């Protein structure tokens, strides 16, 4: 999905588009048990139900050009609403 | 057969489907709580003291040289009543991983309703059985010696055919019979040609030279073999020997609770008949010298809830007293997570 962005990153870093170095990716892991994700379908406020969403975020991508690691990609807004890729989600108390 | 509702203290949530009730001199001890051991009770064990339909789960310390064992959920619990002590084998660690250690529960010190347990970690050699749950172990005697007969229960796939898309699937262990020497913790597996299909959650009654295996669930085909087995053991001067015999009149049940109502006379209460029919009828098993005899008894009156709920569990307290559990109406006026009952049997 971020192929185009990291290609542009290699361009900007004065590298080869056709370079296949061992790109080391650095991923962030985040699990947070949001609560009270229910809604009243009919009459009765009875049941509160919780949820858990385990997710990750590609935080940086770095190729080892020659003998140095150049930052082909870094997330602009790391802890942002819309780069935390969801991975698993469940209806269960944390 | 006298059902009676019970009320629980504040730490009610600790009781979960799969709990154990060990017993020491009429003093019952809860084991296998929900979640890892808290700091209000560092060990997991509890005085399971019931008085006036009210039980007080009270913390209970261990010894100074014991081993703190995790709260298991479907162990194998056999009363090696020979220095009374219990044997725990296998189960489900709160991380949903199975265990293989053996634990030995004795009582190292007691003073005026204050017991100090002693849990020692016995490890096996030879043909160690597979880390599994739902199985059943029983101590059986022969020619002045004793041994432990462990009959298989289900388990996780091995570390080869265990894919992550089905990481939690389970397979019944192969129907072997494991003889376990406690004096040295030595295992020996025997393949009885009369035992064919895997079996878990069964009922195992030991009478001083044999093991009566009865009921249970067989996941390999999702059925409940109504048969039963009599494993006769004998201990020669050298290698032990075992034989089996099928018999008629076997119950068709899984997850049925056992207790020794009278000397050489057991009762058995409801497990599950079909995946929609919880078992209601109670059956008294008259043991004897050589002949078992299952029969039906006075169909204890179940309350409305117990006839409504679809899953239900418990265990024996030891003196013909079966402690039960009921989930409780989910869509209700904040019904509790579990209600509890007790059934005496005299
Ligand atoms: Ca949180």
């Amino acid at each position: 999905d971020m192929e185009e962005d990291i290609l542009e990153g290699m361009r900007s870093q004065d590298l080869d588009d056709y370079l296949n170095g061992p790109f080391t990716v650095v991923v962030k892991e985040s699990c947070d048990g949001m609560g009270d994700v229910s809604e009243k379908h009919g009459s009765g406020p009875a049941v509160p139900e919780k949820a858990v969403r385990f997710s990750f975020t590609v935080m940086r991508i770095t190729i080892e050009h020659g003998s140095q690691n150049v930052k082909v990609f870094e997330e602009p807004k790391p802890n942002s609403e819309l780069c935390c890729k969801p991975l698993c989600l469940m209806l269960a108390d944390e | 057969m006298s059902l009676q509702m019970v009320t629980v203290g504040h730490n009610i949530a600790l009781i979960q489907p799969g709990f154990s009730l060990m017993n020491f001199d009429g003093q019952v001890f809860f084991f296998g709580q929900k979640g890892w051991p808290k700091r209000s009770c560092p060990t997991g064990v509890f005085h399971f003291d019931i008085k006036q339909n009210h039980l007080k789960l009270k913390p209970a310390i261990f010894s100074k040289d014991s081993c703190y064992l995790p709260p298991l959920r479907y162990p194998a619990t056999c009363s090696y009543k020979g220095k009374h002590q219990y044997i725990i084998h296998g189960g489900k660690t709160p991380n949903n991983e199975l265990s293989d250690k053996i634990y030995i529960m004795s009582v190292a010190c007691k003073n005026n309703k204050k017991v100090t347990f002693r849990c020692t970690e016995k490890d096996l050699v030879g043909d160690v059985p597979e880390p599994r749950y739902g199985h059943s172990i029983d101590v059986v005697y022969s020619r002045g010696k004793s041994m432990g007969v462990l009959f298989g229960g289900r388990s996780y796939m091995p570390s080869t055919q265990r894919t992550t898309e089905k990481w939690n699937s389970v397979a019944d262990c192969l129907p072997h019979v494991f003889l376990i020497d406690f004096e040295f913790g030595c295992a020996t597996s025997y393949i009885l040609p009369e035992l064919q299909d895997g079996l878990s959650f069964h009922v195992s009654i030991a009478r001083n030279d044999t093991v009566y295996i009865l009921g249970g669930h067989s996941l390999a085909s999702n059925i409940r073999p109504a048969n039963l087995y009599r494993i006769r053991v004998d201990l020669p001067l050298g290698t032990p020997a075992v034989n089996c015999t099928v018999l008629p009149g076997g119950i068709s049940v899984s997850s049925a609770i056992l207790t020794q109502t009278n000397n050489d006379e057991f009762v058995i209460v409801g497990g599950y008949q079909l995946e929609n029919q919880k078992r209601m009828v109670c059956s008294l098993v008259s043991l004897g010298d050589n002949t078992i005899e299952i029969s039906e008894m006075e169909t204890p009156d179940w309350t409305s809830d117990i006839k409504h709920s679809k899953i239900w569990f418990g265990s024996n307290m030891g003196n013909g007293t079966i402690f039960l559990g009921i989930p409780g109406d989910n869509k209700q006026a904040m019904s509790e997570a579990f209600y509890f009952y007790t059934l005496r049997c005299s």
